[PDB]
């Protein structure tokens, strides 16, 4: 449902 | 903050949003 | 938000989205009170009856947003959490008394046209504005109806309700750390917070200095937008000494 956020914020 | 609560796109430019007047009118 | 409308761009630049990392989903609203501090409801982070107890690394905050689901490139900013602070006397067992929490960000967020902090009330602003009939404004990305979800941030203006009416609307024990807001059945107009709006701000624009103040935090309700029910909000001013103690000690 949500657009993927940049990977930098999940690292 | 010194500028807290003053919105860049509203108060800082002296523009009102579409419903803030409803709030003001209730402050009797 | 039930029976609200789409926010204008930059209308609520202190609005924060509390976002779960995995699965990626909206958890709650919140508000920006300085470049490093975000205010929310304690129940957004800790509610043992529902096996909810988030740690810092479980969550992100998204600031400057308008669209609920889009990644708003070049506009929103995403921050990691350094530390969560929950009121030590938050009563999750009974009635959500003292439903307040702070989140310190790992790095300061840059202010912009879309990102700007709200003020917290002083005693005098609270005394003047926290009166039955006076209206505040609630914003959030929560559900549009009790029993669906918005494209963009929603906004509704709602009147504060007399304390005896609040108390007489519910079987829950109401405390001085809560207030309620919403229209009465005989008033015609409608509106309420709903699931997903929790933790977001109830704001009022001071007519004395033309600044926005966060008087409440969306805390709890029984259903959404039911006739004869009201939304309940954490009384920010009553808990401000705790807020200041945390910021002074840990900021
Ligand atoms: C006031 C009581 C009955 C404890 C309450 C709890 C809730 C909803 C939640 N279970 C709190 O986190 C979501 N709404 O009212
Ligand atoms: C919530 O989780 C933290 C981290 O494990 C723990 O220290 C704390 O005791 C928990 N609180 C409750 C009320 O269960
Ligand atoms: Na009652
Ligand atoms: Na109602």
């Amino acid at each position: 449902d949500f657009e993927e956020i940049p990977e930098e914020y999940l690292q | 903050e010194a500028d807290c609560g003053l919105r860049p796109l509203f108060e800082k430019k002296s523009l009102e949003d579409k419903t803030e007047r409803e709030l003001l009118e209730s402050y009797i | 938000i039930v029976e609200g409308s789409d926010a204008e761009i930059g209308m609520s630049p202190w609005q924060v989205m509390l976002f779960r990392k995995s699965p990626q989903e909206l958890l709650c609203g919140a508000s920006l009170i300085s470049d490093r501090w975000v205010l929310t409801a304690a129940h957004c982070l800790l509610y043992p009856p529902w096996d909810k107890n988030f740690t810092e690394n479980d969550l992100l905050v998204r600031i400057g947003k308008h669209s609920r689901t889009r990644y708003e490139r070049n506009i929103e900013k995403i921050s990691m959490l350094e530390k969560i602070y929950i009121h030590p006397r938050y009563n999750w067992r009974e009635n959500l008394d003292r439903d307040i929490a702070l989140m310190k960000l790992k790095k300061p967020v840059a202010f912009s046209d879309y990102i700007h902090p709200v003020c917290l009330p002083d005693r005098e602003t609270a005394a003047s504005l926290l009166q039955a009939g006076y209206k505040g404004r609630v914003t959030g990305w929560g559900n549009l109806k009790e029993t669906g979800q918005p494209s963009v941030l929603q906004v509704v203006n709602l009147p504060i309700v007399e304390r005896p009416v609040c108390k007489d609307s519910t079987r829950i024990r109401i405390t001085d750390n809560m207030f309620c807001a919403g229209y009465k059945p005989d008033e015609g107009k409608r509106g309420d917070a709903c699931e997903g709006d929790s933790g977001g701000p109830f704001v009022m624009k001071s007519p004395f200095n033309n600044r926005w103040y966060q008087m409440g935090i969306v805390s709890w309700g029984e259903g959404c937008d039911r006739d004869g029910k009201y939304g309940f909000y954490t009384h920010v001013f009553r808990l401000k000494k705790w807020i200041q103690k945390v910021i002074d000690q840990f900021g």
